[PDB]
RNA sequence: AAAUGGAUUUAAAUCUCCUUAUUUAGAGGAAGGAGAAGUCGUAACAAGGUUUCCGUAGGUGAACCUGCGGAAGGAUCAU
RNA sequence: ACCUUGUUCAGAACUUAAAGAGAAAUCUUGAGUUUAUGGACUUCAGGGGGAGUAUGGUCACAAGGCUGAAACUUAAAGGAAU
RNA sequence: AUUACUUUGAAUAAAAUAAGAAAGCGAAUAUUCAAGCAUGGGACAAUGC
RNA sequence: AUACUUGAGACAAUUCAUUCAAGUGAGUUAGGAUGCCACGACAAUUGAGUAACCAAUGAGAAUUUCUGAUCUAUCAAUCAGUUGGUAGUAUCGAGGACUACCAAGAUUAUAACGGAUAACGAGGAAUUGGGGUUCGACAUCGGAGAGGGAGCUUUACAGAUGGCUACCACUUCUAAGGAAGGCAGCAGGCGCGUAAAUUACCCACUUUCGAAUUGAAGAGGUAGUGACGACACAU
């Protein structure tokens, strides 16, 4: 579904692209599942921890910079203590005291 | 290609391998291992050995080596020019 | 030969501002009493073009800060 | 292309198809170097 | 233009002149396609002279079977589904 | 400088690094207040293969330049030469503040850093005054 | 005088200003 | 306007021995253009101040075009009435020289003119 | 852990206005071109019998004619 | 000052040429210095018609101007001199 | 000071081209330009100083 | 059961926070240390097999830097995720690839944007005194496709179609209830057109795949048609 490749987009000139192909397994994109703990298939085999929704985590020693709507989803950079993992790929939260 | 290629044909067969043009249509892969497809076989192509370029098949000692930041850096040998890897 | 004119003078010295006497512009822009006189507008174009050229040479060589703009 | 081997012409047909001063001199049938010594000279 | 660093206009004043050629013209533009009867093709199959020459010309009248233009043509020789290949001019 | 919504934070956090090939560190990029992760001498940015040059032909984006190259491009029929141009988006670090537009820039290739910005400036030459100054 | 740097190490820059 | 120098020279040259000649301005070009000519023994103002029977032409070539060592048997093929009896002018990274030394220097560079 | 319900994502297929190419069209037509001997005139080539041609305007079965201004490619290199 | 002479520039021309150029008429202060082919730059042309016509675009109140094909047709059309 | 230019190299799939009855098989076999890298030169050039 | 598990003989690599710090042109870099989380063995294997990690194979795959394409102005202005910045998400991974906030930016007469192709690109071919003009689907390299889109499964690699799912458009069997299929693989039939061959045999060459020296291969070789062409050669 979701690609990540740039045939869609324009030019710097502001050009449309004109398809040459369809769309390829290599630009896949997955559904953003916002960690409010899965396992995702990944290529090559590897497995990803999709952390559907997470209430504990380990820290080391109420606001979210890139969208308010967030404030109760869990990701990188969010205050709670300020996290510092990636959620939604690592499968755990990990943060720091502010 | 979907994935990684498997046959070979006898035109595309590295020139040193000294294979025919009409001896068949394909040539024998090399498996992976200790030496690629290209530096192995499954002049005429302290003292060193040029295993590369135009001087692969030449014995000789160094002389000096410039050394390029940029891209590489050159070995001259008693006198011809080669990279380091050759 | 002459800028505008084909007339070939010679007329020189022989060795053994400029800008600010062409505004000659203002001299001319004479034109409110005789605005049917073609000649004289003709001849005002070819003295402007003098001064933009002259403009343009001032500012690249410093003379002239790049923001001059003559104007009436 | 269209064949691996190859291929040549071991002939060619003159310009000229009718001249007299041709038809003599050639009379089974009517069927390199010397740019190669110009090139060097 | 003649200078060094003149090769736009030349590259550009070529394309510009080859137009006017009667013979380059006629097999660039689409006319190949659509004004020829023949198109691009060799042979079609299908179903009194000038003033100093008196005579009569015995000719027919043929409907092509992909285009449908009617067209007319030639019999080769004295007292001569249709094969129909052009004439010694070309067009 | 943490007028945005996050805290912003240098990338080795305990900093200043040197760029490769007889390059020279600017003043500004250590005392500099400025924090760039994009910036070449302050991230982990480095400087690969590729380097070119040029004049700089906007200076209104925000962190972020226009360089102009101008070449020859010659074409065998007529053995002559046209001029041509391209133009390509550079990165630019706060470690340059008198850089202006008509300035002659050495830059290097990084890592794709947008859609179009691929290049960092590396040692900057300033020129006469276009009328316009234009900075970043 | 350098290999053909500002205008004020060239020749007749320098030689002038060293005359 | 005058444009080259050079290409003024030369035409004022071979009309007067078509018919001493006289050249107004004098460039580095002009003069030392001339040493060649001389050489082969085909010639005998503070403002940038101002024959025997033997040249027959002698012009320049617009755009001096980069010459390949290489590319020197099309341009003497071209230029110059036989094998044995012209001269190509070059201007090259040791000044300026014709087709023999030219050759022998083992250098090439821009081309000037020529002299039969 | 299967049927099944619900909400997203990607979206085929279809409908409505709008953007390029290919085709059918009669009153209504309107041009051009080609084909020995068909009509009406004399327009041009001689001063072609009103010198010719260009622009423009008007009139006229048709070539064309007339007015204004140019040109000689004029029939004057000349008082 | 006006007229008579010399000298050197700018301008409109004219006369001769056994020379140069051209197909020739002619040109010579170029239409010379071009197959011994290159001083700098801009514009235009590609057999004759169809045709400066159609379509499209645009300017004008309009007449019209500017830009501008193709289908098809034809062995000539044309130049200077005898 | 760069660039252009120029000289050498490096590096450069085969087939084919040319080359050491059409064919076939180890040529130094050389290419193969437009770019890009290194290098000796700075006469003619362009860019600011 | 070397299918699936638990279980022990005792570590390896992931995330996070802090710190010590030598190669490379260049790294708070490989690496060491501290605390935490995660994952967790070397088949409870068979007459060779297996897990995790490191390296190579790997110049390889994939992204990406620079330069280079045919005709067109009866295409002159074009772009709003558009151009950049921050922060996240998603990805094997960089990046407006995407989401929220901020800014007004990007290209263009050195031809942007748009239009046409009877356009897959290159190595190459035809012809040439030099210069050039025309062709290149088609041996080999790269790209893309499997009637048209789209969505997926499995895996190390697929948006696979001699795999699936739905719609559009067709094809086929049917006992009438239902059912499958994708020749632009090899042969072969129609339709089209001026224009193009056998419904052949075999893995013996070259090579590939497999639990493997054996099996399989319309890849490949052999045979058939074959005035496309080329070389020698009767009368
Ligand atoms: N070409 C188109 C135009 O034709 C016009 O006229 C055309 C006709 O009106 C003219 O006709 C001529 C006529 O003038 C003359 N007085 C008599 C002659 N018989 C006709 O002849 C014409 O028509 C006859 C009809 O049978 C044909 O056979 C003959 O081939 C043709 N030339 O001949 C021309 C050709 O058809 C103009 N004459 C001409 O200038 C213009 O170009």
């Amino acid at each position: 579904g979701i690609t990540r490749d740039s045939r869609h987009k324009r030019r710097a000139t502001g050009g449309k692209k004109n398809s040459m192909q369809k769309k390829k397994k290599n630009t896949m994109g997955r559904q953003p599942a916002n960690t409010r703990v899965h396992d995702v298939r990944c290529r090559y085999g590897i497995i990803k921890r999709r952390a559907l929704r997470l209430e504990n985590g380990n820290f080391s020693w109420v606001y979210n910079a890139s969208d308010n709507d967030f404030v109760n989803t869990l990701v990188k950079g969010a205050i709670i203590a300020c996290i510092s993992s990636r959620p939604g790929q690592t499968g755990s939260v990990e943060g720091y005291i502010l | 290609a979907r994935g990684p290629r498997h046959h070979l044909k006898r035109l595309n067969a590295p020139h040193h391998w000294m294979l025919s043009k009409l001896g068949g249509t394909f040539a024998p892969k090399p498996s992976h291992g200790p030496h690629g497809m290209k530096e192995c076989l499954p002049t005429k192509r302290n003292t060193a050995m040029m295993i590369g370029g135009n001087g692969m098949g030449r014995v000789g000692v160094i002389v000096k080596r410039e050394v390029h930041p940029g891209s590489f850096e050159i070995v001259h040998i008693k006198t011809f020019t080669t990279r380091l890897n050759n | 030969g002459r800028m505008y004119n084909p007339g070939r003078g010679i007329s020189r010295r022989c060795i053994p501002e400029d800008l600010y006497f062409l505004m000659r512009a203002v001299s001319v822009r004479h034109l409110e009493k005789n605005k049917k006189d073609k000649d004289a507008k003709y001849h005002l174009i070819l003295i402007e073009s003098k001064i933009h050229r002259l403009t343009r040479y001032y500012k690249s060589a410093k003379v002239l800060e790049a923001s001059f703009k003559y104007d009436a | 292309g269209r064949c691996l081997r190859n291929h040549s012409i071991t002939y060619k047909t003159p310009k000229v198809p009718y001249e007299r001063e041709r038809f003599d001199a050639e009379l089974k049938n009517k069927k390199h170097m010397r740019t190669i010594a110009k090139v060097m000279l | 233009a003649r200078g060094l660093h003149a090769a736009r206009k030349m590259l550009a004043q070529r394309r510009a002149n080859k137009w006017a050629d009667k013979e380059w013209k006629k097999g660039k533009l689409v006319t190949r396609y659509k004004c020829n009867p023949l198109g691009t093709a060799s042979h079609a199959k299908g179903l009194e002279t000038k003033q100093p020459n008196s005579g009569i010309r015995k000719c027919v009248r043929v409907r092509l079977l992909k285009n449908g233009k009617k067209i007319t043509a030639f019999v080769p020789r004295d007292g001569s589904e249709v094969l129909i290949s052009g004439f010694g001019r070309r067009g | 400088e943490q007028t945005e919504r996050a805290y912003q934070k240098q990338v080795f956090h305990h900093y200043h690094k040197q760029i490769g090939m007889g390059f020279v560190t600017p003043a500004e990029a250590i005392k500099g207040t400025y924090i760039d992760k994009k910036c070449p001498f302050t991230s982990d940015v480095s400087i690969r293969g590729r380097t070119l040059s040029g004049i700089v032909k906007s200076c209104h984006m925000k962190r972020t330049i226009i360089v102009r190259r101008d070449y020859f491009h010659y074409v065998s029929k007529y053995q002559r030469y046209e001029k041509r141009h391209k133009n390509i988006a550079v990165h630019c670090s706060p470690a340059f503040r008198q850089l202006k537009e008509g300035d002659h820039v050495v830059i290097g290739q990084c890592r794709p850093l947008s859609k179009t910005v691929r290049f960092n400036v590396l040692k900057f030459t300033s020129r006469g005054t276009g009328d316009k100054k234009q900075f970043a | 005088v350098a290999h053909t740097k500002p205008r004020s190490r060239t020749s007749k820059a320098v030689h002038e200003a060293y005359l | 306007v005058r444009v080259n120098v050079l290409a003024d020279a030369l035409k004022s040259i071979t009309n007067a021995e078509k018919q001493q000649v006289m050249i107004r301005p004098a460039s580095k070009v002009i003069c030392e253009f001339l040493n060649v000519m001389m050489k082969h023994q085909y010639i005998t103002t503070h403002r940038s101040g101002k024959l025997n029977g033997r040249l027959n032409k002698c012009a320049v070539i617009s755009p001096r075009f980069n010459v390949t060592l290489s590319e020197f048997d099309k341009w003497e093929a071209n230029l110059l009435p036989s094998r044995h009896f012209g001269a190509l002018v070059l201007t090259t990274s040791y000044g300026i020289l014709d087709n023999t030394e030219a050759r022998a220097k083992h250098t090439g560079g821009r081309i000037l003119g020529f002299f039969y």
